[PDB]
């Protein structure tokens, strides 16, 4: 615990005291397992003594002393953070960026990244605070690896959260710096650089603009085939979220050659890069024809056919939702070609699912099926569904009959429907 | 329904009648506003109304980077 010398030396007036002082509180705080957080901030003006101490520019050791002290105050709960940013210790912080001591600018960054990753409002503030401006100096001016890994994990925190987002205009300023952090070797740096442009990604479709308008497409596909997985789970996740975009904005994606990847990354052994495969490539069948002959020419359907029927649950729904966005948007020839590739019997194993909205998905695409069946038997004269029978074939027709005992409004309506329309005696 | 609806409704996943639960409906040229990830009503066709979400789907459903948004530093 404290000491009431300790407590008596803080506040005296000699720099040899106060950096001695600061130091032992710092060891405390700098020790495990559990870390005396409350008995240091409940100690009176004690959290401001800190914060007091930031300012000595004249005692280098004070600065850095004082920085981490606060620094794993700030790395506790909510409330242990709050003190710190109400004793005004963030625009002093950011001041301390541009130190002209390095180990002083760097636990700087530190606290900062702390502050900033504790909550949306903590994070809205310290962005309030104008950090970006030193903080991309500072990166962009750094001449260590260790100083540059807290700057791009602070620049992650700034962008994460969507509770709510932050303004993307106090936000975005940081994509030219990393757009040329991706071309580093460092696995930290690429992780958390591919978590940050995920971030930023994560939204509306104005916001993916401005992440591909900084040309990190092309490197993003490329990190793709790294062989960390703290890389190209992130990388990933980035690509992934810029095909939620439009057609024009999916289009830089598959001009990068990505699908040849995302083919590669459907038979990865790890179970998560398999699922937002599946979720990235969902995304892109979800768009215009020449798109979904692109999945098609990649010869990634019939891994996702052997996906939909086998793998792991949350894996399926995936290719689900891949499978079926393709037969709502594809042209008859595509959706003929799916049907060549048995895609009838996985989906109608869907049907019976717990998961309400995969049946829903499932009922989709078979719909979608038996619409283009059924304006193929006009332009024909023939007046036959050619899909309704292998669909029979596959337990289809019992499996949505059975539906109509599902508790479900929706799916209920929807089978009742579907056997009114194209299943009637 | 129309060419233009049959068209814009081809991004989206009709998830079933009108649902109030979701607001007054939205007409086909605001649809594209619509939030991904978030249900909405769309008046199609004459004056009827359904219930849908964007195809495109952000990575809500998905898990997290949780680690690390703090770093204590020591020794």
């Amino acid at each position: 615990v404290i000491t009431r010398e300790m407590v008596e030396m803080l506040f005296s007036d000699d720099s040899d005291l106060q950096l001695a002082t600061t130091q032992k509180f710092r060891k405390l705080l700098s020790k495990e397992p559990s870390p005396p957080i409350d008995e240091v901030i409940n100690t009176p003006r004690v959290v401001d003594r800190f914060v007091e101490f930031l300012k000595r520019n004249e005692n280098c050791t004070l600065q850095f002393e004082a920085a981490w002290a606060l620094t794993n105050i700030a790395s506790g709960t909510s409330q242990q953070t709050k003190i710190v940013i109400e004793a005004g210790a963030v625009p002093i912080f950011i001041e301390l960026l541009n130190s002209d001591f390095e180990d002083v600018q760097e636990q700087a960054v530190w606290a900062l990244g702390n502050i900033a990753g504790d909550s949306s409002v903590c994070r809205d503030y310290v962005l309030n605070c104008s950090i970006l401006n030193p903080l991309l100096t500072l990166l962009t001016k750094s001449t260590r690896l260790t100083m540059t890994r807290n700057a791009v994990w602070a620049l992650s925190n700034l962008c994460r959260g969507k509770n709510p987002p932050p303004e993307f205009a106090k936000v975005s300023p940081c994509l030219p710096v990393l757009s040329r952090l991706l071309f580093s070797s460092d696995s930290d740096l690429l992780a958390d650089a591919c978590w940050a442009l995920s971030y930023l990604s994560d939204g509306p479709n104005e916001k993916i603009q401005a992440v591909i308008d900084s040309g990190v497409c092309r490197r993003l596909v490329e990190l793709l085939m790294h062989n960390d997985y703290k890389v190209a789970s992130p990388a990933l996740r980035a690509v992934g979220n810029i095909v939620t975009g439009d057609d024009i904005q999916t289009q830089v994606i598959l001009n990068c050659s990505a699908l040849p990847c995302l083919l590669h990354l459907l038979s990865s052994p790890k179970e998560s890069i398999r699922k937002e495969a599946c979720w990235t490539i969902s995304n892109i069948t979800a768009g215009n024809r020449a798109q979904i002959q692109a999945v098609i020419d990649a010869n990634i359907f019939p891994v996702l056919i052997e996906i939909l029927q086998k793998a792991e649950f949350r894996t399926r729904k995936e290719a689900a939702w891949a499978i079926t966005n393709a037969t709502s948007g594809g042209t008859p020839e595509q959706i003929r070609y799916l049907v060549s590739l048995g895609c009838i019997k996985p989906l109608c194993d869907l049907l019976t699912v717990m998961d309400s909205k995969i049946v829903q998905v499932a009922l989709n695409g078979l719909e979608n099926i038996l619409r283009l069946g059924e304006q193929e038997g006009k332009r024909s004269g023939s007046g036959v569904n050619p899909y309704c029978g292998l669909i029979e074939e596959a337990y289809g027709l019992d499996k949505i009959e059975f539906l109509q005992s599902h508790e479900n409004q929706e799916i209920y309506q929807k089978a009742f429907d579907l056997i009114e329309h194209y299943f009637g005696v | 329904t129309s060419g233009v609806e049959s068209a814009v409704l081809r991004g989206f996943l009709i998830l079933g009648k009108e649902d109030r639960r979701y607001g007054p409906a939205l007409s086909i040229n605001e649809l594209s506003n619509l939030a991904k990830g978030e249900k909405a009503n769309v008046l199609i066709g004459q004056g009827d109304v359904v219930l849908v979400m964007k195809r495109k789907r952000d990575s809500s459903i998905l898990t997290d980077s949780q680690t690390a948004t703090k770093r204590i530093r020591m020794a």
